[PDB]
């Protein structure tokens, strides 16, 4: 399912800004 | 609604002229260090790291940012840093953040504001899975109502994400990060935001407006709806392939309306963008998934909100994360005085 994709990824903790 | 789009009109040329004279006056050094108990780290960024702090001779907590100045110089934000404090001391709305003070010294620069003790929406979201349609329309009319509010002092956002957006004691959201905020009348060039929501004219390297943060709120909607975001994979080159592309998969419990309203925000081509056209902003206030919201209530404060979050006593920090605390060292020689005058 979608939420299963997104809940296994590497950016389902706090986004910070782009910097570089 | 025809006698209350006057009275919009009639407000905001009024709130521009109290913009204006802080912008044009602003206020600087209102506080030293020192008259500061720092309690506990609430969250940090890319760039600063916000802390609870108390007023040692008053026994108010506040909130205060701290950004290193030689960070500031190497990450290129002397311009953006300069923009944020200037807008956010000249602002005044519900639903934006209050700057109490600000102040520097030889190594940082600081800002101090209200505390808004509910935490992050991120918090909320992540721990509930997705909010329902009544509850992310809630928030996405105060949203509605701060962009109007900004856009017409000529100003864009430009990092709109649950992680910005905090809850104050009567459920209501309190924007903070005005970071890469803006004052301008044409178009802008600067790659900046969170990659997730970056509009697509970012990403390509044009020039942009304001349509930017529409399109934002089209991707908050959606991630506050569906409990992920429309765009999202590991790596940020693989979300900017799929923003660009322009592909949106809505889940199958959003409502035709929500559905409708999202096409025409997390719209690629700027020109069809709603927000972005003739009628602006009412476009998104007259759409049909925001026909049950009273504009007056939400701004006034008057609607009961959906949730409330609970503390027990000030300085009463659950609502947040927990992160590790650093030392702040102030050097004994001033660093890049220059450049951070006017702060
Ligand atoms: N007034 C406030 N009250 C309580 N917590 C706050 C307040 N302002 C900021 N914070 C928290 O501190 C975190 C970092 O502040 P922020 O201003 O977003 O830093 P930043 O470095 O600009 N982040 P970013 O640019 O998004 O990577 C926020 O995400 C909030 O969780
Ligand atoms: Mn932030
Ligand atoms: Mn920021």
């Amino acid at each position: 399912t979608t939420y299963a994709d997104f809940i296994a990824s590497g950016r389902t903790g706090r986004r910070n800004a782009i910097h570089d | 609604k025809g006698s209350e789009q006057e009275s919009v009109k009639e407000f905001l040329a009024k709130a521009k002229e109290d913009f204006l004279k802080k912008w044009e006056n602003p206020a600087q050094n209102t506080a030293h260090l020192d008259q500061f108990e720092r309690i506990k780290t609430l969250g940090t960024g890319s760039f600063g790291r916000v802390m609870l702090v108390k007023h040692k001779e008053t026994g108010n907590h506040f909130a205060m940012k701290i950004l290193d100045k030689q960070k500031v110089v190497k990450l290129k934000q002397i311009e953006h840093t300069l923009n944020e404090k200037r807008i956010l001391q000249a602002v005044n709305f519900p639903f934006l953040v209050k700057l109490e003070y600000s102040f520097k010294d030889n190594s940082n620069l600081y800002m101090v504001m209200e505390y808004v003790p509910g935490g992050e929406m991120f918090s909320h979201l992540r721990r509930i899975g997705r909010f329902s349609e009544p509850h992310a329309r809630f928030y996405a009319a105060q949203i509605v109502l701060t962009f109007e509010y900004l856009h017409s002092l000529d100003l864009i956002y430009r990092d709109l994400k649950p992680e910005n957006l905090l809850i104050d004691q009567q459920g209501y959201i309190q924007v903070t990060d005005f970071g890469f905020a803006k004052r301008v009348k044409g178009r802008t060039w600067t790659l900046c935001g969170t990659p997730e929501y970056l509009a697509p004219e970012i990403i390509l390297s044009k020039g942009y407006n304001k349509a930017v943060d529409w399109w934002a709120l089209g991707v908050l909607i959606y991630e506050m709806a569906a409990g992920y975001p429309p765009f999202f994979a590991d790596q940020p080159i693989q979300i900017y392939e799929k923003i660009v592309s322009g592909k949106v998969r809505f889940p199958s419990h959003f409502s035709s309306d929500l559905k409708d309203l999202l096409r025409n925000l997390l719209q690629v081509d700027l020109t069809k963008r709603f927000g972005n056209l003739k009628d602006g902003v009412n476009d998104i206030k007259n759409h049909k998934w925001f026909a049950t919201t009273d504009w007056i209530a939400i701004y006034q404060r008057k609607v009961e909100a959906p949730f409330i979050p609970k503390f027990k006593g000030p300085g009463d920090t659950s609502n947040f994360d927990d992160y590790e605390e650093e030392e702040i060292r102030v050097s004994i020689n001033e660093k890049c005085g220059k450049e951070f005058s006017e702060f």
